[PDB]
């Protein structure tokens, strides 16, 4: 029923989740910037290229995140960099983050170049996740955990990392049981989204090899963390 | 390799 030890964790957590990283300066494009497949693609490119670098700092403040082999630590960080990615926007539009200008952003993606195979999978796994009305608590601790998959491949030692993952798990099981004892079923029905994220990760690298053939432009950030040749 | 995101890292 929530620990010390947990009470803590969770609090370091939304501290860092909640640091204000991106620019409102940057962030406020989304909503004055002329509407055109050119200038949609290369506002969600910079905001992109921005949002890598709020995860690494946010990363790193992960409890034992630092601790971890150098190695592992960016084959963490390409790992879920997509998956994470798609948890931020999902919680822009579902719960209409102000930074996010929900409408004029969804303006942006369904016409930036994307084609109607991944848009419609898209959108349709914003709408069951919003379904599941999660908290900020459960956006950033299902962010954490993402990020700290020891699935991902490439990675060396895939013990210490989900030693550092079962901390996260356990309070965002609990904070389940806590809130949610209406149905007992909650804690599983987020870990099932978990699920669908991963099957984006291939939509993600065709997206990519369109956009490249059709001459875009990313950024050395973005192709270093996506490995784009 | 990968010296953006080991540069992110140490900064
Ligand atoms: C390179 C680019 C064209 C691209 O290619 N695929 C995808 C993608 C698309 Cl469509 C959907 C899901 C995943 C990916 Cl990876 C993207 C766009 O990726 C991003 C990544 C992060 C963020 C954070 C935002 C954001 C806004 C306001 C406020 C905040 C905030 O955190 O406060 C965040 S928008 C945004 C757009």
């Amino acid at each position: 029923e929530l620990t010390p030890d947990q009470q803590t964790l969770l609090h370091f957590i939304m501290d860092s989740y909640n640091k204000q990283r991106m620019p409102q300066e940057i962030t406020n494009k989304i909503l004055k910037e002329e509407f055109s497949a050119e200038e949609n693609f290369l506002i969600l490119t910079e905001m992109a290229t921005n949002h890598v670098q709020v995860l690494v700092e946010f990363t790193k403040k992960l409890p034992g995140f630092q601790t971890l082999d150098h190695e592992d630590q960016i084959a963490l960080l390409k790992g879920s960099a997509v998956e994470a990615m798609f948890l931020r926007s999902a919680e822009i539009f579902n719960k209409k983050l102000p930074s996010g200008h929900s409408d004029l952003l969804e303006e942006r993606i369904r016409n930036s170049g994307i084609s109607d195979e991944y848009i419609t999978p898209m959108f349709s796994f914003y709408k069951s996740i919003g379904e599941l009305k999660m908290t900020q608590e459960e956006y950033a601790l299902l962010t954490a955990i993402v990020i700290l998959s020891p699935d991902r491949q490439y990675i060396k030692d895939r013990e210490a990392v989900e030693k550092l993952q079962e901390p996260l798990l356990d309070v965002l099981q609990k904070l389940c049981k806590i809130h949610q004892p209406e149905n007992p079923q909650h804690f599983a029905c987020l870990l099932g989204r978990l699920t669908e994220l991963r099957t984006f990760n291939h939509h993600h690298a065709e997206m990519l090899m369109s956009w490249r053939v059709n001459d875009h432009k990313f950024t050395p950030l973005l192709c270093e963390i996506w490995d784009v040749q | 390799d990968h010296q953006l995101l080991r540069y992110l890292l140490d900064k």
